[PDB]
RNA sequence: GAAGACAUUGUCAGGUGGGGAGUUUGGCUGGGGCGGCACAUCUGUUAAACGAUAACGCAGAUGUCCUAAGGGGGGCUCAUG
RNA sequence: UUGACAUUGUGAAGAGACAUAGAGGGUGUAGAAUAAGUGGGAGCUUCGGCGCCAGUGAAAUACCACUACCUUUAUAGUUUC
RNA sequence: UUGACCUCAAAUCAGGUAGGAGUACCCGCUGAACUUAAGCAUAUCAAUAAGCGGAGGAAAAGAAACCAACCGGGAUUGC
């Protein structure tokens, strides 16, 4: 919402993915490889916390 | 400059009127400039740091320690300023409680060019954490002159908080001197600041045990 | 021949640049795999 | 291209200038036909003098205001002072200009006098009857010439009183130059409490 | 406004005796007549206000005549028309307050 | 809107100063082309004037006044029989109406030195080379 | 000036260039004749010093490429706090403007400062942006 | 029936755009190309004991450095053995 | 292709951002306590009490102000989504 | 039910009018490049050639929302 560029994404989702189901969305996202990227970012965040712990 | 000299003269006049006549205090009152900067980010933008030496001293009597060699300690006997030698620093033996006690004892430190290398090795990084780090002095220069200089130093460093404060001078000085010093300090601050006179959030003049007065 | 197609020409029969073409490409450029999300034979 | 010590020429002949070349071979024949047109017009308006009466009037700019010349037509104020209406003056052969004004009494008096002499000199025929034929002249401008006014007499007495006529011009230019700054200083002096 | 007689200065030019001619009727083209004043007042009563005039009324009520003149200068062509428009809208505010 | 340059696929075949296609503007007005189409529709009439009535994003709307030069009420009535003179055929096509003279620039003044008696007429007049019998 | 021009053939390996307004350091240079008659073209493969990205370019050999001024400077650490190093210059000058490194260099430097070595830091300046590249330990003057 | 003040349309503005347009792509040179710079300069020599004097002749150099390594004065004498 | 303005009217809700009027708020551990930070400060006192030396803690405490971040009400408010 | 009004039609209805030609000159639209710059892209050629629409014996313009700054001039056109 407040964060920039969210609105541009919203228009697209409404435009082409309105007639879709969650099962289809998950399958499509995996084929695209978008899902893997999200996972990698989450993993990095865990890594940052891990580094602090190791130092301690 | 958005701030005008006549407005500075006026605000200094009621400031000294309150400090001197109406409610006098036994301790000598230092005049403070408290600034806050606007539309600025400590994390991304460059962290400005700078220093200026005022002509008339703000704090004549503030405690200063001189880390020094044999020549520096022998000169410091003539200067009358407290000093501990390299042997004394080795006798301290990196004990945190005593060096924290020294850091809260002395506001300012002056060190020799030779020993400024191993001042971190004998003492550690808690001086940089406090923000009191020793200033270099050489054999050629006068120690008491640089004590007067450090006592007249004004430093602006960004750090993390977007608000700074310095001590312009005493209440007891003359009005034109106080006006000139506060004007040159504001000019030095905006010279260090990028996009000058527009990233100035607020400028506040105050005296010790005194109310705030707002200059823009 | 290179006058007739983007893929034409050369001393060997080869495409030259990548055959995946942008959706924002113009007429005369869209020759190949238009707006391909992925290529190749999946297993 | 550029060559020996010659002046820099600017000959504008880089268009198809030979498509637009007007050589006036018909100067003599055009003059002959112009005289033929004047004669047939005079025969067509056989008593009337081939041109209207024009006023005397002062030429506009500072280069030419020393001279006086002919105008388009008389002012309505001038023809009312002459004592005839504008429509009647236009019918009896007086050019009337509705859009020039009278700001100069000498020019006004000269034009009124010129109208008085024209009304004295013309003969106006009755609209119906006898038509007493009267042997036209062809130029009202030649019968009423434009005369430059005599500005002064040719001999006078010297009247000198010590201003040299150069100090006067210089002081006038200086006070025009420093006019507005003096009222600015006067205004701030007045509003200085 | 008489001339000085010399060729330069403030009132340069030759002194000639003036005439002060009769005023032309075309010099009074923009003069307001009673009948057109009555017509303009009646059609203003009938038609009311345009949207930019309404938001100007709000700008004199809230943000003052300086912001009102800035917006009217952006809306109309020139600063002169903006000043006249803000003046007549202030007159409408005074008249409606009297109403 | 504008006048798109009618070239195939935007190719102009010339110097880059003439490569513009989109932002080019027609030199006559929409009022002028409106009354010219009305005159072509009724060629037996004569266009007198036109005025704006309405508009939207797509169209501009004009009303055109036309006078019949064969009707006896205009053959008589000397205030209007000047339109029956054959020099007034297609005034809107020659630019002789009010918006036609506005678009041609026909006005008195120093702001109209290029277009005062006709732009091409003045151009010929000041690009003519005048040679006399006795050369000056 | 901050940057100065140079010729492509005058450039050689382990030198700094400006590619797409980035300070880059060359790893590969290759020249191939354009046509038999024509001049050779220089292909340049370089690595950005700050970001580590690989940027390449092909130019005529006679063409002039922009070259930055890179200064490497030697300092001693004072403290590492909030991701900003505090350094100490010869003659006693101090700067805190340098941000700490974010990679394995930054991790190794953080562990070395935590376990208490005296660390010698090399920071480079090129085109108005500042970073730290390497650290050593002072073998003498302990 | 559907859709609905959103599309569409008009005008500006940013991006993309060899699909297309226009144009350019140095010189010297024991042919041109590659190489080099003899393309703006400086020292010695070729150079023929005034001056001038060529070659892609020979041996080299320049696109800097210096608040003193500038200016004035005083004292002293250097390399080497 | 993206944005603005016009075409373009009629109605309801819900969020967000500014102006200027005022309120309250900050708990790893250790430390007498709930430490948002800075900067001054050795005396301020209204209690003759609180700080200061001293304890602990990265950061120290009275007495002053400033600046963020939060929550918080209101305007014939200004507005955006 | 009848008679109006408004708007829109139909007639081999009564009477008219337009088209096409010519185009030297005239009034507009549209619109280049060769060339010159000793290269070339703005510029120039040129507000031209080619293309399109519309007149007359001339056309167009024309009786100031003008020029001026003077002691002011006074529709347009042409030299
Ligand atoms: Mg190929
Ligand atoms: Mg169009």
């Amino acid at each position: 919402s407040n964060v920039r560029g969210k609105r541009g994404k919203l228009k697209k989702i409404q435009k082409k993915y309105a007639d879709q189901d969650e099962t289809e969305r998950l399958l499509r996202l995996e084929a695209l490889g978008t899902l893997k990227g999200i996972e990698k970012q989450q993993q990095r965040k865990k890594e940052e916390i891990m580094k602090r712990e190791v130092r301690e | 400059s958005k701030i005008t000299s006549s407005q500075v003269r006026e605000h200094v006049k009621e400031l000294l009127k309150y400090s001197n006549e109406t409610k006098k205090r036994n301790f000598l009152e230092t005049v403070e400039l408290q600034v806050g900067l606007k539309n600025y980010d400590p994390q991304r933008d460059k962290r400005f740091s700078g220093s200026l030496k005022l002509p008339n001293c703000p704090r004549p009597n503030m405690s200063i320690c001189i880390f020094g060699d044999a020549f520096d300690v022998d000169r410091a006997k003539s200067c009358g300023v407290d000093a501990m030698s390299v042997d004394d620093l080795k006798k301290l033996n990196k004990n945190k409680k005593l060096i924290k006690k020294l850091s809260k004892k002395y506001n300012a430190f002056i060190a020799s060019e030779v020993l400024i290398k191993q001042v971190p090795r004998l003492l550690g990084p808690q001086l940089s954490k406090a923000g009191k780090f020793p200033t270099p002095v050489s054999h050629n220069d006068d120690l008491y002159g640089k004590v007067t200089d450090v006592r007249s130093t004004i430093k602006f460093q960004l750090k993390k908080v977007l608000c700074l404060a310095v001590a312009v001078g005493n209440v007891e000085m003359e009005e034109d001197v106080l006006v000139n010093q506060i004007l040159m300090s504001v000019n030095f601050f905006v010279s260090l600041l990028k996009k000058n006179w527009q990233n100035v959030g607020s400028l506040v003049v105050k005296s010790s045990m005194g109310p705030a007065f707002r200059l823009y | 021949n290179p006058v007739d197609h983007p893929h034409g020409g050369g001393n060997h029969q080869h495409i030259g640049k990548a055959s995946t073409i942008s959706r924002g490409a113009v007429s005369g450029q869209k020759a190949g795999l238009i707006a391909a999300r992925r290529t190749g034979l999946l297993r | 291209a550029i060559s020996k010590n010659l002046p820099i020429l600017k000959n504008h002949f880089r268009k198809h200038w030979q498509e637009r070349v007007k050589v006036h071979f018909d100067q003599a024949g055009k003059k002959v036909s112009r005289r033929n047109a004047r004669a047939t017009r005079a025969a067509k308006i056989a008593p009337r003098p081939l041109d209207l009466l024009r006023p005397v009037v002062r030429a506009p700019t500072v280069k030419y205001n020393r001279k006086v010349r002919a105008g388009r037509g008389f002012t309505l104020a001038e023809v009312k002072a002459a004592g005839l209406t504008a429509a009647y003056a236009r019918t009896i052969g007086i050019a009337v200009d509705h859009r020039r004004q009278n700001r100069n009494q000498e020019i006004f008096d000269a034009n009124v006098q010129r109208l008085k002499e024209y009304q004295s000199k013309i003969i106006v025929f009755p609209r119906n009857g006898k038509a007493p034929e009267a042997e036209q002249v062809l130029s009202a401008a030649a019968t009423f010439p434009i005369a430059q006014p005599a500005t002064d007499v040719e001999a006078r007495a010297v009247q000198d009183n010590g201003e040299s006529a150069f100090r006067t011009l210089r002081l006038a230019r200086s006070e025009k130059k420093f006019r507005g700054i003096r009222e600015k200083r006067a205004r701030e002096k007045a509003e200085a409490e | 406004t008489v001339k000085t007689g010399i060729a330069i200065g403030l009132n340069k030019g030759k002194k000639v005796t003036s005439m002060t001619p009769a005023p032309k009727i075309s010099y009074k083209k923009g003069a307001a007549s009673n009948r057109t004043k009555f017509v303009r007042s009646l059609v203003r009563e009938i038609a009311g206000l345009s949207p930019y005039e309404r938001r100007l009324i709000d700008l004199i009520r809230n943000s003052g005549e300086k912001r009102a003149r800035k917006v009217a200068k952006k809306r109309l062509g020139s600063f002169t028309r903006a000043k006249a428009k803000v003046e007549e809208m202030n007159n409408i505010i005074a008249a409606s307050r009297r109403h | 809107g504008n006048r798109k340059r009618p070239v195939p696929k935007g190719a102009t075949y010339g110097k880059p100063t003439n490569q513009g296609v989109n932002e080019l503007k027609y030199q006559r007005s929409l009022r002028a082309t409106a009354e010219e189409r009305v005159g072509r529709r009724a060629a037996n009439l004569r266009v007198l004037n036109s005025y704006w009535v309405n508009q939207d994003s797509t169209y501009k709307y004009f009303e055109v006044i036309l006078v019949d030069p064969q009707h006896k009420a205009i053959r008589r009535d000397a205030r209007y029989n000047w339109i029956c003179d054959p020099v007034h055929k297609h005034r809107e096509a020659r630019g002789l109406t009010a918006t036609g003279k506005k678009s041609r620039g026909i006005n008195k003044g120093h702001k109209f030195n290029n277009t005062k008696a006709g732009r091409r007429k003045t151009w010929k007049r000041q690009n003519t080379l005048s040679l006399w019998r006795y050369r000056k | 000036s901050a940057t100065y021009p140079m010729q492509c053939s005058a450039l050689r390996k382990n030198g700094f260039v400006v590619i797409k307004s980035r300070p880059c350091k060359i790893v590969d240079m290759s020249t191939s004749k354009t046509g038999k008659h024509g001049h050779a073209k220089v292909h340049l493969v370089a690595i950005d010093i700050f970001t580590g990205k690989k940027l390449e370019d092909l130019s005529p050999s006679t063409h002039n490429m922009e070259v930055p001024v890179v200064k490497r400077n030697e300092y001693q650490l004072l403290d590492i706090d909030d991701g900003f190093l505090s350094l100490m210059n010869m003659d006693g000058d101090t700067k805190d403007d340098v941000k700490a490194p974010e990679g394995e260099l930054g991790d190794s430097l953080q562990t070395a400062f935590d376990e208490g070595k005296d660390l010698m830091v090399t920071i480079i300046s090129a085109m108005g942006e500042e970073a730290a590249i390497s650290f050593k330990e002072a073998a003498r003057t302990d």
